[PDB]
């Protein structure tokens, strides 16, 4: 039963430890979920902080890799860290050799690369993390751009991710069957994360305070997040509508 | 028992069943015993022989002239353990012009075992170690375990039946603790200490090893002639 | 003392209509003395020719380097190298050196046997390629060289008047430098035929 | 750390079967069609975009690959295993041939370093095989145009026509039925477009097909001008429209 | 060392070398064989510098002497050659090089000819029917280029080589205190023992 | 070349003529000589331009990866990282980096690393071949807290002095402003600076 | 089955059982605690008294980093140290590099992801402790708590060991009756009182308190031992409040 | 850690034999049988491709014989891509005793160097031996015609006549009773091309399932020519000798 | 050698003189100086030949491949930041100095790099030993916002300046083109200015003029069947 312990095939040309790695990715019980503006890319994602002696302000899941980059993560924080220093040595060693900043698609392809050679080397175990960057790139321009354990990655027009990313899928298909459009038609990034908010609440079923998201918006030279007060201000402006 | 055949892998109990099978070769060890006042301190050791036509295995290791050890357990570990601790009180000496803290030497060996039981093909120091020194903080008396755990003491003993030596300096410790000044006298409690681990043998002119260090003494062995004067 | 200039030689290449020529001379000498007459400058490789000057040592050595890669080339490929591909490699192969080169001047002559035009190139020590459509010089005559090949040149000779040519362009440039003569070869490229002429010249 | 798996993953069996390279090919047996014909003046690769969301951009991911401007590749199997096979064969084709002979490789050379690749992951020390199989299409000033299968392996065949992954056993008999000698460009797009359909589920269009020719030299994608003899890339993707355009006479 | 001569006759090569060893001021050895015999048909004459002509020497021999024992076969001398150049070729970009030069003189049984070929420190290697190193050229070649014929016999071309050596002496300014004489046929190699 | 740094009230201004040099002849007469490694950190270069070039890009490179990690590095912290390439390095380098930026809770800052690699924080610096005609100058007419405008001239006057009587500085005054209000950059033609 | 063999498996529902049984060893060591105050940081933890042989105030466990950063852990004590040891060649390159001692958040994910690193690979074994660490830098105080799958998060109160359910209901106590603050002598009494409230699961032996901590007004920022009278007094405040 | 997932390629079975190179030999008798056949004036190679598809292309297909050098070729059995990495290293180390020597390597000193390396894989490095037996044909100027075949092992041995892949028992003996010292080279083709027809699993046998290639020193005078038969050659030779 | 680049409107033009020497002495009449990183960069090199070609060739096929990886038309910067890292690496012992030009996504670009590794921007620049008469002509007539044909007429007329007054210069002037929004345009021999002029007297020679020892037929052909 060993091909079930180390990235070798098992009789019918599967890799275990990656569809295990798959499950890793659940394990936090959050979901996440990314769509682009005309200017701009938001991604939204769950926080919990179920401990009370924690520090709230030191728990997240968003990365700022790069001054234009943003990553989310879906698993365990260890793995999700390890993802994060990689992704901005890679980014920052990128703009050295090249002289310019690397673009989200390229980030995502090099670390799907690094997340395959796990997959085909047997000392190196696979990161249990599924990853989304973001960012307006500069020739694409709004960008996400989703990497798993497999090495597989593509580009999406939006994206969820976590336990209950099908419910947000379904909901997000839905509207674009509708609007027939690749991306939210809104000026302001702050209209277009008040529709991130609305359609997770709409397919979460659930209701959010300030402290129970995460917020990343990226524009054209920069990613940011946003900070409880900024979320309070989306919240109120979603209630009185 | 799964679990059990390298060094890098936790029970699920959370043991490490190798160091504790290395534990267990100090446990079948001849007795050794240490103690100290504030002006020595004391190693005394039971050797063991093979049979009567063959000598008695030294257990005392001289590490500088301030510091030095006893073993129990594998003697080949003892001598790598021993020789380590030579070269560090000797770059302390070369480098810095500083006798080694004992307390340094305790943290240096701990760190040394716990290299080998955490990665793949290592296994296990074999051996336990008590170290006697005296250095700019008085004299002091040390307890290494090859889990890596060290641990500083008034008195102890390590090896085949130590418990009886062990209760014996438990109730004496209020007493030998102010025997300073008198060599002697110290090594007599450890003597006697000692015994309490003895059944059917006894001590005799070969078969005892002593070791002193403190104030205005050098780290020295007494073995033969010399321990006459304690038996 | 200078290394490209101990062993003395020449070597020459011209295009005309759908041929080349390629000649060089004989000697191999120690400075001033002179050691052979028989130590030919000029190697094939299927329909390729390469001519070599400068140190002998590395004439040799190249010689050997190079049909080991072409006959390594041929395995793979199913199919003799062409003049232009040869010349790619001559170039890498000298570069892959370039702070310990081999003290050579190369001169690739042949006629791409697909499309029937005529071909040569020459190179520095260190790779540089020079392709010339008239004519390539090399060795240590190169300056008088390059004043009978101006003069005597014309375009498009046929391949018995492009013989004489070249002869006299190595003939009397040899004549005017020490360490060159002591005979010398004239091949004449075709596309099917290739012909092979040793020079009578004074031996001086 | 160090690698410490410095032995073969994959052995012999007592029946003399190489397991993971057995189960390497069960991998690509479950890998969405993909096909590849040769005509007299080109080469056709053929390939279903089966996208995995619809939320997903499917050009963002490119199934079929430009190798070199006269050479590209398709694949069914493990989408990631390919990807970095073509970073790798992309990159050899530069240090091992172009950087010395100052010309891009024929298409059986660069084939024969992709499989080299392939073979060494299924003897090295601490690796599993490439779960995929490649049909490497290309042309060359001495070969012409050729089509090339490579497998888990590091075995490779020249076809006049084939079919790999999913449903290649009904698609082979498909083209065995259709091909010949005499087959222009067009006509070998056409009979690739009937071939993919049978093996294709739902929606068959010129956004679920990915189509590339080896075909004419094209001037108009070089970039540049001045140059006679430097006349562009035989290699090119065929667009989303050029596909529709032929699925109506179809 | 100094003088080392060759010449290839009808059936055979005859290799010459001078006899003294000198260490800057005296003549240290007046009896000293530079050569070796790499294979029952094939001899080395060798000068150059100091340790470095031995050392060479002794591992082309060691080399070859391998050969013949892996494969029960003698090397022609023309792969011998071969060999012993892409070694000098080799040391002339090594970080300290063998500053070493060679005659090879031997009869190829399968060809049935004698051959001689010359080889300098740098791997320079010519085929020649009579050669020289260093400043014995220019003594002895244009007595050479005068009498050699190809169909000498090995007495004739043992007389043409007196008359060399008899130049060196008159005309050289060192003492090299006479040669020893080798001959390489195909009955394999002999000194001649009065020269 | 002429470079200088300058600490003034509001934050700090780097200063630098536009020459650069190949023997006597100008290779370039617009050169930028004031160089940024982060936002609100810029340097000016002196000594070979393929080392500064290198040793710039290089901690550019350290201060983003820094940025990434641990947020908004110090202008302490980029002088730093400076050093450690030039002391590490000064067998292979001929380097003379002074180094300026703005902080929130330190303000303007000036650093000069000249060639062995040590570092010395001062109100203000000055390198280049053409500073040693200034040294005078500059003592003489330096104060503390300066205005942004006083600031300005000081430079301005400073600098156009060492282009006068240094062959090797000469063209365009540059010079990079620093403060809480972000980052502006002036140019100062001959026409104006001569006449001063 | 056979996936709690080695480590780096991941099992059948994404588990990777070696550090859960690293988790174990952890639970079985003495329990450690911190606190985090107005301006600093207090460490405790309890140290058990195996026999009257053992030296008092002698074998410290509480270990410093840097100048500025104080570490404590319970589990298996020399992976502790190893720690440690990795901790201070980290501060020690960040120093070196970039000149100012090394951030707690920095210093925090140094840690992590060498702890992390160690469920790479099955040539090694995970660490065996949990680790409670901090201090003061430019930003403020910060205590962090770091788990053997080197998960760690920011903490106001943190507790590890035997003992880590009385301590963390003790630290959310504190927490709800001091939503505005606590001082740093406050937080050495509170510290005190916690440990011997958290010893009645190790009851068998008797035991030694060991305190440190790092406050910008009552110790400039640097790392230092509680010792004499001030240990005196918060030993007293805590057995008081045990009757 | 690792070691639990170790095989351990080269170690003895109780017996005395090397596990993987039984198994590996095992593999390589599924393969298309290969035979070489040594005349007085030339050595023939033949060999059977693995069943073929009709969209096979066949006239630019190389599976089981390849050049070596110019005076030696190698019939292949076994798997195709172990062979290559062995094949290319057999070129290499022909050119290289070329440069050195300045003489064509010896058939028996190519032969050994390629069956050493097949025994490195069986003695350490703990991987997998090569899946592969080669027959060799070549010609040198001290022992003239020469067959040798070598297996994963790593053995070597020379043959008059010898058979490869599928079937070698049968193949065998077929040789065996018609093979004679004093035959020709168009003899010996006949003879490998009926020994193939009558050992093969095939229902027939045709052009398009062999690769054939003969080394003669039928070429103008003292010199040594290889001739890989197209496509319509094999057809012709099939002809020629009655087998279709 | 001669080499400019000079930029304008819509894109960057780049020109070299065509001579190139050994020494005192002309090797090649017309080389081509202009060479191609990728399709829309190109560059013109003095110094070392080999190195200038090598370090071409190497910087234009890690170009390709990067250009493969990101699927991006490549940029000017990453050519000029690869071949300076390379340079500098090798402490100016690569004796490449080089001008090189070109548009890409983000714009039209021209730079210098010298042999020690250090760049620098501008709006004209010239290289080699005829750089100070091509200079003479650019400081003299270069203005802000020039045409497509006054950049060409530029760039051609300071080749001219080192043709005839720098004699390591001579012969032809090539030019390349690269507009923004269209493909590069490569004008070999954009100018003809020094033909030989005929000569007085042919020197084709009587056949048989040459005297001949031996002849033979080489058998360039493989090893004959049959
Ligand atoms: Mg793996
Ligand atoms: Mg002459
Ligand atoms: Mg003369
Ligand atoms: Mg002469
Ligand atoms: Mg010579
Ligand atoms: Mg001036
Ligand atoms: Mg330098």
């Amino acid at each position: 039963g060993y091909d079930r312990h180390i990235t070798i095939f098992s009789p019918e040309g599967r890799l275990y430890q990656v569809e295990y790695a798959f499950k890793a990715t659940n394990q936090t019980n959050i979901n996440s979920l990314a769509v682009r503006g005309k200017d701009c890319t938001v991604v939204i994602s769950q926080k919990k902080v179920p401990d009370k002696l924690l520090d709230p302000t030191t728990v997240s899941y968003i990365f700022c890799i790069s001054r234009t980059i943003g990553m989310v993560v879906n698993g365990p924080i260890p793995d999700a860290r390890n993802a994060a220093l990689r992704a901005k040595a890679e980014a920052a060693e990128f703009r050295y050799k090249y002289g310019y900043d690397m673009p989200c698609d390229v980030l995502a392809k090099r670390m799907a690369n690094l997340s395959q050679i796990y997959t085909q080397r047997a000392y190196m175990r696979p990161l249990g993390v599924i990853l989304t960057f973001v960012s307006v790139d500069e020739e694409l321009g709004p960008s996400i751009y989703k990497t798993d354990p497999a090495g597989y990655y593509v580009g999406y027009k939006a994206t969820a991710t976590g336990p209950k990313q099908q419910e947000i899928t379904t909901n997000l298909e839905n509207h674009f069957k509708k609007s027939k459009i690749d991306h939210i038609n809104e000026e302001s990034w702050e209209k277009v994360v008040e529709f991130a908010i609305t359609h997770m609440i709409d397919a979460l079923g659930t209701e959010f305070s300030k402290n129970d998201l995460e917020v990343g918006v990226a524009t054209k030279d920069k990613f940011f997040t946003l900070s409880a007060e900024n979320i309070e201000e989306r919240l109120v402006a979603i209630a009185e509508q | 028992n799964n679990y059990d055949g390298d060094t890098v892998t936790f029970s699920p109990t959370g043991r490490l069943f190798q160091v504790e099978y290395a534990l267990e070769a100090i446990k079948q060890g001849s007795v050794t015993v240490g103690l100290r006042s504030n002006t020595h301190a004391v190693l005394v050791a039971l050797k063991r022989n093979a049979d009567e036509l063959s000598s008695y295995q030294k257990k005392i290791i001289k590490c500088d002239e301030h510091m030095g050890l006893s073993l129990a357990g594998l003697a080949p570990d003892a001598r790598v353990l021993s020789n380590y601790l030579r070269q560090q009180c000797n770059y302390s000496s070369l480098v810095f012009n500083r006798k080694l803290a004992v307390e340094r030497a305790g943290h240096l060996l701990c760190d040394k075992a716990q290299k080998n039981t955490q990665s793949y093909g290592g296994r296990p120091y074999g051996v336990g170690l008590l170290i006697i020194g005296y250095d700019k903080s008085g004299a002091h008396l040390l307890e290494f375990q090859p889990s890596g755990n060290v641990t500083e003491l008034y008195g102890t003993a390590i090896g085949a039946r130590s418990q009886g030596a062990k209760t014996y300096l438990e109730r004496t410790l209020d007493t030998f603790i102010k025997i300073d000044g008198n060599p002697d006298e110290l090594i007599k409690a450890g003597v006697e200490a000692i015994s309490q681990s003895l059944r059917d043998e006894s001590l005799t002119v070969d078969n005892l090893s002593i070791a002193i260090v403190g104030k205005d003494t050098p780290f020295t062995i007494y073995d033969g002639e010399a321990v006459a004067k304690y038996i | 003392s200078d290394p490209s200039s101990i062993n003395g030689g020449i070597v020459v290449a011209m295009t005309g209509k759908d041929c080349v020529a390629i000649a060089c001379d004989l000697r191999l000498g120690s400075q001033s003395l002179g050691v052979s007459n028989k130590f030919e400058k000029i190697f094939h490789y299927g329909h390729v020719f390469l001519g070599i000057t400068g140190l002998a040592t590395d004439v040799t050595t190249l010689n050997e380097m190079f049909r080991y890669k072409t006959n390594l080339y041929k395995l793979k490929e199913e199919r003799a190298i062409e003049p232009e591909t040869f010349t790619q490699l001559v170039s890498s192969s000298l570069y892959e050196r370039r702070f310990g080169p081999y003290f050579v001047g190369p001169v690739v002559a042949g006629i791409n046997s697909k499309s029937g035009k005529p071909f040569i190139a020459g190179f520095d020590l260190i790779g540089c390629i020079d392709e010339a459509k008239d004519f390539i010089v090399s060795g240590t005559a190169s300056d008088q060289l390059f004043g009978m090949c101006e003069s005597l040149y014309e375009p498009n000779l046929e391949p018995e008047d492009l013989f004489e040519t070249i002869s006299q362009a190595l003939l009397n440039a040899a004549d005017r430098d020490a360490l060159s003569g002591w005979g010398a070869v004239v091949y004449i490229i075709k596309k099917d035929e290739v012909v092979k002429r040793y020079l009578k010249m004074r031996q001086d | 750390m160090t690698d410490r798996y410095s032995f073969s993953l994959t052995t012999f069996s007592p029946s003399g079967k190489l397991g993971q390279i057995d189960y390497a090919l069960t991998a690509v047996k479950q890998g969405v069609t993909s096909l590849g014909i040769k005509a007299t003046n080109g080469v056709v690769i053929a390939t279903e975009k089966k996208s995995s969301s619809p939320l997903a951009m499917s050009e963002t991911l490119s199934k079929v690959s430009l190798l070199t401007p006269d050479i590209g590749a398709v694949y069914s199997g493990m989408g990631p295993d390919y990807r970095v096979l073509v970073d790798k064969s992309r990159k050899v084709a530069h240090t091992s041939y172009k950087r010395i002979y100052g010309e891009y490789p024929p298409t059986k050379l660069l084939v024969s370093e992709v499989a080299k690749i392939m073979q060494e992951a299924t003897q090295s020390g601490g690796v599993r095989p490439f779960g995929v199989s490649l049909l490497i299409a290309g042309h060359d000033e001495f070969n012409g145009f050729s089509l090339y299968q490579v497998d888990p392996s590091g075995s490779y065949f020249p076809w006049k026509a084939t079919a790999i992954g999913k449903g290649s056993v009904a698609a082979k008999t498909f083209l065995e039925k259709r091909w010949n000698d005499e087959l222009e460009l067009e006509d070998a797009i056409h009979i690739a477009l009937l071939t993919l359909k049978e093996s294709v589920e739902g929606e068959f269009n010129g956004d679920t097909i990915e189509l590339a020719i080896i075909g004419d030299e094209n001037p108009d994608l070089l970039g540049y001008t001045g140059i006679p003899t430097d006349k562009g890339p035989r290699f090119r993707k065929l667009t989303s429209q050029e596909i529709n355009d032929r699925l109506e006479a179809l | 060392m100094d003088i080392i001569l060759g010449i290839r006759v009808q059936d055979s090569v005859i290799l010459a070398s001078s006899k003294a060893v000198t260490r800057g001021i005296s003549v240290l050895k007046d009896s000293d064989d530079k050569t070796r015999q790499l294979s029952p048909h094939t001899l080395m004459s060798f000068a150059g510098e100091a340790g470095d002509t031995v050392q060479f020497a002794e591992y082309i021999q060691a080399n070859i002497q391998l050969y013949s024992i892996r494969e029960d076969y003698e090397l022609s001398p023309q792969a011998v050659s071969s060999f012993v150049r892409q070694e000098l070729a080799k040391s002339i970009r090594s970080r300290r090089p063998y500053q070493v030069n060679v005659l090879i003189g031997g009869y190829d049984k399968k060809k049935n000819k004698p051959e001689l070929y010359q080889i300098d420190y740098l791997g320079t290697k010519v085929e020649l029917p009579y050669g020289a190193h260093g400043y014995s050229g220019f003594y002895t070649f244009s007595l050479l280029d005068h009498h050699y014929r190809p169909d000498m016999t090995t007495e004739e071309g043992l007389d043409l080589l007196k008359l060399c050596v008899q130049e060196l002496e008159k005309r050289m300014p060192m003492d090299f205190k006479g040669v020893i004489v080798k001959i390489v046929d195909k009955d394999g190699i002999r000194q001649v023992d009065d020269f | 070349t002429s470079i200088m740094a300058v600490t003034f009230k509001d934050g700090v201004i780097l200063g630098a003529d536009s020459r650069t040099t190949t023997g006597a002849y100008i290779a370039n007469r617009v050169t930028d000589k004031l160089t940024r490694v982060h936002d609100k950190i810029w340097c000016c270069r002196s000594g070979s331009a393929a080392d500064t070039q290198a040793i710039a890009d290089i901690v550019q490179y350290h201060l983003e990866l820094y940025t990434s990690q641990y947020g908004t590095p110090s202008t302490e912290t980029a002088a730093s990282v400076f050093k450690e390439l030039c002391y590490e390095n000064k067998d292979n380098l001929t380097a003379g980096i002074i180094v300026a930026g703005y902080d929130d809770k330190n303000k303007g800052e000036v650093y000069t690393i000249p060639l062995g690699g040590s570092v010395h924080k001062l109100p203000y610096a000055i390198a280049g071949s053409g500073s040693t005609f200034i040294y005078g100058y500059c003592d003489k007419n330096f104060r503390e807290n300066m205005s942004k405008e006083e600031t300005v001239d000081f430079i301005k006057h400073s600098l156009s002095q060492a282009i006068k009587w240094d062959g090797s500085s000469g063209g365009v005054i540059r010079m990079v402003v620093l403060t809480a209000a972000g980052v502006e950059r002036l140019i100062f033609y001959p026409d104006e600076y001569e006449q001063l | 089955t056979g996936y709690d063999l080695s480590n780096s498996v991941f099992s059948p529902d994404g588990r990777n059982f070696q550090v859960e049984y690293a988790v174990k060893a952890v639970e079985n060591g003495t329990t450690s605690i911190g606190i985090k105050c107005n301006d600093g940081v207090v460490f405790a933890v309890e140290k058990l008294i195996t026999s009257k042989l053992l030296v008092p105030q002698k074998n410290v466990k509480i270990q410093v980093v840097d100048r500025h950063i104080g570490c404590v852990y319970s589990g298996l004590i020399p992976d502790g140290r190893h720690l440690v040891n990795r901790g201070r060649e980290e501060a020690a390159s960040f120093k070196k590099l970039y000149k100012t001692p090394i951030p707690i958040p920095a210093f925090a994910d140094r840690l992590g992801q060498y702890v992390q690193a160690h469920t790479l690979y099955n040539s090694v074994r995970p660490f065996g402790v949990s680790t409670i660490f901090g201090g003061v830098d430019k930003n403020g105080a910060h205590l962090y708590m770091l788990e053997p799958s080197g998960s760690y998060w920011g903490y106001k109160g943190a507790a590890t060991g035997k003992g880590r359910q009385s301590a963390k209901a003790e630290l959310e106590k504190l927490v709800d009756h001091h939503p505005e603050g606590l001082s740093a002598r406050e937080a050495v009494k509170q510290a005190a009182k916690i440990i011997y409230l958290a010893h009645e699961d190790n009851k068998e032996k008797d035991f030694e308190l060991e305190i440190s901590w790092c406050s910008l007004s009552e110790t400039n920022g640097l790392h230092k031992f509680v010792k004499g009278d001030l240990l005196q007094e918060a030993i007293d405040f805590a057995q008081k409040e045990i009757n | 850690g690792s070691r639990r997932y170790d095989s351990r390629t080269t170690i003895f079975s109780p017996e005395g034999r090397l596990y993987q190179v039984e198994y590996a030999l095992e593999s390589i008798s599924h393969a298309g049988t290969a035979i070489g056949i040594m005349a007085s004036d030339g050595i023939v190679l033949a060999a059977e491709r693995k069943v073929t598809s009709t969209l096979l292309e066949q006239d630019t297909s190389t599976e089981k014989l390849y050049k070596l050098n110019d005076k030696i070729a190698v019939a292949v059995a076994g798997l195709t891509a172990d062979a290559e990495i062995l094949i290319n290293t057999a070129r290499i180390h022909a050119q290289n005793y070329l440069k050195t020597y300045n003489e064509d390597i010896p058939v028996e000193i190519l032969v050994r160097r390629l069956s050493d390396i097949k025994q490195g894989y069986t003695q350490h490095g703990g991987l997998r031996p090569f899946g592969v037996s080669f027959i060799y044909a070549g010609y040198d100027d001290r022992y003239g015609y020469q067959l040798y075949t070598s297996n994963p092992s790593g053995n070597y041995t020379g043959w008059k006549a010898i058979s490869v892949g599928a079937n070698t028992s049968a193949a065998q003996t077929l040789l065996q009773m018609d093979y004679k010292d004093d035959m020709k080279v168009d003899d010996a083709i006949e003879l490998a091309l009926k020994t193939l027809s009558k050992t093969t699993d095939s229902s027939a046998l045709t052009y398009d399932r062999l690769e054939f290639a003969t080394i003669r020193k039928g070429a103008n005078d003292g010199e040594v020519y290889q001739k890989i038969f197209k496509p319509q050659e094999i057809k012709d030779i099939l002809v020629k000798t009655g087998i279709t | 050698t001669t080499i400019v680049g000079v930029k304008f409107n819509n894109g960057v033009v780049i020109a070299a003189d065509t001579r190139s020497t050994q020494g005192p002495i002309v090797a090649d009449k017309n080389c081509a100086k202009l060479h191609r990183i990728s399709p829309k960069i190109w560059c013109a090199g003095a110094g070392t030949a080999a190195d200038t070609e090598a370090v071409t060739q190497l910087i234009g096929s890690n170009i390709e491949l990067h250009s493969l990886y990101t699927s991006r038309e490549p940029r000017v910067v990453s050519a000029l930041q690869m071949l300076k890292q390379h340079l500098f690496k090798y402490q100016g012992h690569i004796g490449a100095y080089l001008i090189v030009a070109g548009v890409d996504p983000t714009g039209s670009h021209l730079f210098s790099i010298h042999a020690h590794g250090s760049t620098d921007v501008g709006y004209y620049l010239s290289l080699g030993s005829g750089s100070l008469a091509a200079m003479a002509v650019l400081e003299s007539h270069w203005k802000q916002d020039l045409t497509k044909e006054e950049a060409i007429k530029l760039a051609s007329d300071a080749i001219q300046a080192g043709i005839w007054n720098d004699l390591g210069s001579g012969s032809n002037v090539d030019v390349c083109v690269m507009e923004i929004g269209k493909d590069a345009e490569y004008l070999r021999n954009y100018l003809t200015p020094n033909v030989r002029e005929e000569k007085q007297k042919s020197y084709k020679f009587p056949r048989g003029t040459t005297a001949v020892l031996k002849e033979s037929i080489v058998n360039i052909c493989d090893i004959q069947e049959e």
